[PDB]
């Protein structure tokens, strides 16, 4: 299973 | 921009008889960017159903893919894979030679 | 045994083509079973693995909004690197992005793994304590210090021990006939003149399974490293995976030569020579 999306935003680079 | 060439190696999934059917790989690897080209050829032909794996990378980061298709090796038919790639000026054609 | 997963990002952009194309795979070991790919037709997370089909449509469509996600997040990030590195809008770029955990072989995680490159090169890596970063340039650092800000290392960490470690236990449990099946190489030494005075010896090794493998040749029991062809080790398509080495030999002196195959799968390592 992938890491799964953070409650927030994901942290784009 | 740094470029990586890819690697070909053409070889069959089993060992070759002739008369037998068999699949011809394409293995490309240990290039950059991901793009590429690749055929697999039969007497100079394009082979028209080629199959290929997802794309994935190395720990280098260097992509790698297999190309494949089934096919029945004979004595006299020829097979090759035909790569193109940012970093070739023409297409790298590589014979398959069932000792490799 | 040991067991790895890993799951590898790549998001191509392609100016004048439409949007950055994300693709998503996950391997366990030498084993991929997960495909996404936000160019299919109705993108959606595939199997690719017989053993991860009985996962229910919960698990795929979790999957799918993952990497939904991720597709358009990897977008702001290859226009954010873009702008890192004053890069004109014309070219493509890609960054790509591996990570998973490793376990012993008593299934206890060994460590975890975030890495991530651009262009090809290392641009940020999540060092071996899932705590700190490694930046590669002062472009990466700006990830850095956003990443720092916003304790990605701390979800990365949380992942790596956790789900990956959960999760990696049940497919390896789910695919144990062939996760934890190593197939040892079916070998041969072949044999073939060059000139009237040196042959080619080629040691094969078929069929096996995991990649790993050492192909070695020896001369007179001293390694023949730098006069050894040692081609890449190659998928078959079968699951199973393809090496040979090659030695060039004075002709007569071939019973001098010895191939080494080490190999999870073999009862013994493997000692062999041409057999005329």
């Amino acid at each position: 299973l992938p890491e799964a999306l953070p409650q927030g935003q994901l942290t784009a680079y | 921009m740094i470029q990586r060439t890819p690697k070909i190696q053409v070889y069959s999934r089993h060992p070759a008889e002739n008369g037998k059917s068999n699949f011809l790989n394409c293995y490309v690897s240990g290039f950059h960017p991901s793009d590429i080209e690749v055929d697999l050829l039969k007497n100079g032909e394009r082979i028209e159903k080629v199959e290929h794996s997802d794309l994935s990378f190395s720990k280098d980061w260097s992509f790698y893919l297999l190309y494949y298709t089934e096919f029945t090796p004979t004595e006299k038919d020829e097979y090759a894979c035909r790569v193109n790639h940012v970093t070739l000026s023409q297409p790298k054609i590589v014979k398959w030679d069932r000792d490799m | 045994g040991s067991h790895s997963m890993r799951y590898f990002y790549t998001a191509m952009s392609r100016p004048g083509r439409g949007e950055p194309r994300f693709i998503a795979v996950g391997y366990v070991d030498d084993t991929q079973f997960v495909r996404f790919d936000s160019d299919a037709a109705s993108p959606r997370t595939e199997p690719r693995a017989p053993w991860i089909e009985q996962e229910g449509p919960e698990y795929w469509d979790r999957n799918t909004q993952i990497f939904k996600t991720n597709t358009q997040t990897y977008r702001e990030s290859l226009r954010n690197l873009r702008g890192y590195y004053n890069q004109s809008e014309a070219g493509s770029h890609i960054i790509q992005r591996m990570y998973g955990c490793d376990l012993g072989p008593d299934g206890r995680l060994l460590r975890g793994h975030d890495q991530s490159a651009y262009d090809g090169k290392d641009y940020i890596a999540l060092n071996e304590d899932l705590s700190s970063w490694t930046a590669a340039d002062t472009a990466a650092q700006i990830t850095q210090r956003k990443w720092e800000a916003a304790r990605v290392a701390e979800q990365r960490r949380a992942y790596l021990e956790g789900l990956c470690v959960e999760w990696l236990r049940r497919y390896l449990e789910n695919g144990k006939e062939t996760l934890q099946r190593a197939d040892p190489p079916k070998t041969h030494v072949t044999h073939h003149p060059v000139s009237d005075h040196e042959a080619t010896l080629r040691c094969w090794a078929l069929g096996f399974y995991p990649a790993e493998i050492t192909l070695t040749w020896q001369r007179d029991g001293e390694d023949q490293t730098q006069d050894t062809e040692l081609v890449e080790t190659r998928p078959a398509g079968d699951r199973t995976f393809q090496k040979w080495a090659a030695v060039v030999v004075p002709s007569g002196e071939e019973q001098r030569y010895t191939c080494h195959v080490q190999h999870e799968g073999l009862p013994k390592p493997l000692t062999l020579r041409w057999e005329p």
